[PDB]
């Protein structure tokens, strides 16, 4: 969770079966990977021009 | 079961255990020669059959080196410790002197103490003001009345 | 240079270098120059290990020189100026005889081995002497004693037989103003606090094995004290909550759909200060001025920032009952909680009791505490007073108000 | 002792005279006279305690006043708006205190870690600055934790001992609610190089063998429940 | 032997006499074990020197015990005993009390900043129509009021 990926990569490189113990490891790894990839993804399939529509209704 | 006398007797031996290696060494050199010279006066002599050292004058020089070294080491050991006694004593007298004259340092402490009280004064004041402005805004909000 | 008495000086080679280096250190020490020569020699003896006849014999040599120079330092000023060296080259101390460095985190020194056999005794002598002053101690002295205890504690491993005390409950815990400035409601408050402090917190063991007069005595002394202190803490948190509630009600009734959250109450810096810059600069100037007053060689004889001074009654009263400075009451509550934890475990566990009985006996085969006589009329009153103060009042109080001191005391007790 | 000639006659003669009996205990070789096995055992213990013990108090109830002050001071640091620019004053205060009442280094590091982890959320900035300037910070062998070739070199092994200890206590009921914050504080420390990773990994509770056993059990149970399958009872029995 | 320093000095003087005797004994020993008449005179000088070395040694051990006792007697004097004669207690008490007041006032001031502070109402109105959601913590007071505060 705290953004230190290299220890856990080096551990799961040795004992892959550990992933069977709990699901949350996959979800968190996906979180860090998705943050890694997001800015490349916005540069293509351009949604930045369409980013200017996430606003709330005024009371 | 041990009586009060015996317990006090072990306590005194513990309170005095000293392990000064420089000293024990010089006394040992004195002994390794007193046992040999004392034996020669007796005339027992012999080629070191017992542990009385060896007459062969080839280690007499080895004894001469040891006598110069152990003695010099002991001389330094005591010279060092007396310097430490002189220093720690001087430092203890120095702190006592600073204790005698402290009246010269009351003014600066008094000054910071007073300066801090003024700072607390102003902050407590500003807090009263925030309570007054909030109360006037409350009045204003609740209906109309000016 | 000499290299002339080759046959003569062949007898004892290593010892000769040792004595001449010792004399060098001594005559140079008796500064910013002598310290330089001494440090260079002390490093030289490390670097010249392989050439020595008996390579292991460097250990007892190196340490030796070290001790000598520790003796010759003039005053704790010089000692603090010199220590960063000995803290730089620790990993050289840890290898008693091996000529190859040890893995970081493993030490091969023992309390009774040849290197430390006299050095630990000597440094414990120096620590005891520095502790024995107790009146004329400048802050330099306390800093020096700390540096020394930390060095020695880091040398030996955590597990050695002489690196954790064997159950010595510390006497001489007084916080008075060292017999200086030592002297209604103030006087009775002072007497009551003094009595309970001494009899309960100075010696939890005795106040755990009593004759049922002692227990009830300290209870009849303690009760009103805690009553008054908790009333005061209640006033404190009442002021806080009143301020926050009034502000929240106003800010809620002043907006459209705010609906403030009454739950959270953690303190936050006010808005007109979290974004100013003149006030921050002024506060920093003041803190710098005060700090410069503190760390100056003219004022090295001050008391710590949290002493309570049981001696001067009126100062004690001004300290405990103020309604704006609550840290002193936190100290008192923490002390009671610690001691009561120990007393409860002592009474109930009946297993640590054996250990403490053994420890008390071994140092003194003649004693008077029962250690067995816990009939039940006593046991009851003791384990009742404990569960009363430690749990019924304190935790029940700080479970609704300030739920962070709560976790603190619970974690520390466990 | 000085003359050339002697024997056990001196031992006997000294055993006879009771007047200077204590002077003999003081200075000479008196291992003989104090012969009661109880006496010599008491002697061994009293020597090893009074001469070679460190005389320091490392359990909270041992030096109550002492720890009291320290922990109170620590709370102050987290309730100070300008706490960030007064790190050095706090370190000097803590050293002054640890000096006065002879607290230990190990236990005091632990006391800092606990009441720090209690505020870690929104205190982590000042916490890390404080530990960065204190001399309990490995400055010449700082761990990396971001380079495959150095996941086990450097750190401050004493902090590693205390942390690996406090991370294996999940048996009582009070620590089960603070394990989260404590683990988060260690995870913060474990990336600024305070301790190397493997020094923590190798020493927490579930050993690698028990982990592998649980893994084999889960593998077999999963494979069976997959291939064979299980009938979910709808109206069965 | 009244003081620790003076007893150490007496011990040093006792060391020197022993050293001279020992060195002379060693040289006579070399002459005797050297590869008659000169050897006969030496074989008598050696007992003459013996009626001296043991007596001198005797004294060295005696002084060692003397010095140990004095050191222990000095180490019993605690800090309180030495400061019994300070001439002016008053100033000492005034100075110490002053420090206690300064410590307590500092805690109140620091407590009284973030922990016991009292702040503004936070009424909010935003001019830009674009702002559709407001943080409610970035609200600040008007610049004119800020100068007065």
């Amino acid at each position: 969770i705290h953004g230190c990926v290299i220890p856990v990569i080096h551990v799961l490189k040795q004992y892959p079966k550990v992933l069977y113990v709990s699901e949350s490891l996959s979800r968190y790894l996906g979180r860090v990977f998705e943050y890694l990839l997001n800015p490349l993804y916005t540069s293509m399939t351009s949604s930045g021009e369409s980013k200017d529509m996430a606003t709330a209704l005024m009371i | 079961p041990l009586s009060q006398k015996q317990i006090d007797q072990v306590r005194t031996k513990v309170h005095y255990s000293e392990v000064d290696t420089p000293f024990n060494k010089y006394l040992d050199i004195l002994g390794k020669v007193t046992k040999l010279t004392g034996s020669i006066i007796n005339g027992t002599l012999s080629n070191d059959d017992s542990k009385i050292e060896k007459l062969t004058e080839q280690n007499i020089s080895q004894l001469k080196e040891s006598a110069h070294l152990r003695f010099l080491d002991l001389q330094s050991s005591i010279d060092t410790k007396k310097v430490a006694d002189e220093n720690w004593e001087t430092c203890q007298q120095e702190t006592l002197a600073k204790l005698e004259n402290l009246k010269d340092k009351l003014p600066d402490i008094k000054s910071i103490h007073s300066k801090l009280l003024l700072r607390i004064g102003k902050l407590q004041g500003l807090y009263d003001s925030v309570q007054v402005i909030n109360r006037e805004v409350e009045g204003l909000s609740e209906g109309r009345t000016s | 240079e000499p290299l002339e008495k080759n046959i003569s000086a062949i007898h004892d080679r290593d010892s000769l270098i040792d004595i001449i280096l010792k004399r060098f250190i001594i005559d140079s020490m008796t500064l910013e120059k002598g310290l330089l020569n001494s440090c260079i020699g002390l490093d030289f003896v490390y670097n010249s290990r392989f050439n020595r006849s008996n390579p292991a014999s460097w250990g007892n040599t190196f340490f030796e020189l070290f001790s000598t120079i520790i003796d010759l330092l003039n005053s704790p000023s010089t000692f603090l100026k010199f220590w960063p060296y000995a803290e730089s080259r620790i990993e050289w101390f840890k290898m008693n005889t091996s000529v190859e460095p040890v893995s970081l985190g493993e030490s091969n020194l023992i309390s009774y081995k040849q290197p430390l056999y006299e050095k630990l005794r000597h440094w414990n002598d120096i620590l005891a002497k520095l502790e024995n002053n107790d009146i004329l101690n400048t802050v330099k002295h306390y800093n020096m004693k700390y540096k020394l205890e930390n060095f020695l504690s880091e040398l030996l491993p955590i597990n050695e037989e002489s690196n954790f005390n064997r159950s010595a409950s510390i006497s001489a815990l007084q916080e008075s103003d060292n017999e200086w400035n030592r002297s209604s409601s103030d006087v009775i408050f002072a007497a009551d606090y003094n009595f309970v402090f001494y009899h309960l917190i100075i010696c939890p063991i005795e106040f755990a094995f009593s004759d049922l007069e002692y227990k009830n005595d300290v209870d009849r002394s303690l009760s009103p004290l805690l009553d008054a202190i908790l009333e005061i803490e209640e006033n404190f948190y009442s002021k806080i909550k009143m301020n926050n509630r009034t502000r929240y009600s106003l800010e809620e009734a002043l907006n459209t759909e705010y609906y403030a959250n009454y739950d959270v109450m953690t303190p936050k810096l006010p808005v007109y200060m979290k974004h100013s810059n003149a006030m921050k600069m002024d506060r920093n100037e003041f803190w710098a001025n005060l700090q410069n007053i503190k760390e100056s060689d003219d004022y090295t004889l001050r008391p710590t920032i949290m002493d309570i001074s049981l001696s001067n009654t009126t100062c004690l009263y001004k300290q405990l009952t103020q309604e704006d400075d609550d840290y002193y009451r936190k100290q008192f509550i923490l002390q009671l909680c610690f001691t009561t934890n120990l007393i409860r475990n002592l009474i109930s566990s009946d297993e640590t009791r054996n250990f403490y009985k053994s420890c008390y006996l071994r140092e003194n085969p003649l004693s008077d505490i029962d250690f067995e006589n816990l009939d039940e009329v006593n046991k009851k009153r003791g384990l009742n007073l404990c569960s009363y103060i430690c749990d019924n009042r304190v935790l029940k109080f700080y479970k609704i108000k300030d739920p962070d001191f709560y976790r603190v005391i619970r974690k520390l007790m466990s | 002792t000085v003359p050339n000639i002697n024997d056990l006659t001196t031992i006997s003669l000294c055993k006879l005279i009771p007047s200077l009996h204590e002077e003999l205990f003081k200075f000479s070789w008196i291992s003989s006279k104090l012969l009661n096995k109880e006496q010599t055992t008491l002697l061994r213990h009293l020597l090893k305690k009074s001469k070679y013990e460190l005389k320091k108090y490392n359990l909270l109830v041992e030096n109550s006043v002492g720890y009291g002050q320290l922990v109170a001071l620590l709370i102050l640091a987290y309730y100070d708006p300008d706490n960030f620019s007064k790190v050095s004053a706090y370190l000097k205060e803590i050293y002054h205190i640890m000096g006065k009442y002879s607290l230990d280094s190990i236990r005091t590091l632990d006391v800092i870690l606990n009441v720090s982890s209690q505020f870690i959320t929104e205190g982590y900035k000042f916490f890390i600055a404080l530990l960065r300037k204190s001399d309990s910070w490995p400055s010449s062998h700082v761990a990396n934790n971001s380079n495959y070739s150095s996941l086990n070199e450097g750190g401050n092994m004493i902090a590693a001992n205390i942390i690996s200890f406090n991370l294996s206590q999940y048996n009582e009921e009070v620590d089960k609610e603070n394990y989260e914050r404590y683990m988060d504080m260690c995870c913060i420390l474990l990336k600024n190089g305070f301790v190397n990773f493997y020094s923590i990994w190798d020493n927490v509770k579930p050993e690698m063998e028990f982990l592998q056993e649980y893994i084999q059990n889960l593998e077999t149970e999963l494979e069976e429940e997959s291939t064979k399958g299980v009938e979910n009872p709808l109206a069965m029995a | 032997g009244r003081t620790y320093f003076e007893s150490l000095c007496e011990e040093e003087q006792s060391l020197q006499e022993s050293q001279t005797h020992l060195l002379n004994i060693l040289d006579i020993l070399s002459v005797l074990a050297d590869p008659d008449d000169l050897l006969t005179e030496s074989l008598k000088k050696l007992p003459d020197l013996h009626r001296e070395l043991i007596n001198s040694s005797i004294r060295l051990r005696y002084d060692k015990y003397q010095t140990r006792e004095a050191q222990l007697l000095e180490d019993t004097k605690t800090g309180r005993d030495v400061a019994a004669g300070v001439q002016n207690p008053k100033s000492i008490s005034e100075y110490y009390s002053t420090f206690e007041h300064l410590n307590r006032d500092t805690l109140r001031y620091i407590n009284l900043l973030k922990r016991l502070s009292v702040d503004l109402a936070k009424q909010v109105e935003v001019s830009d129509p674009s702002v559709t959601v407001y943080e409610m913590d970035k609200w600040v007071p008007s610049e004119k009021l800020q100068g007065i505060l």
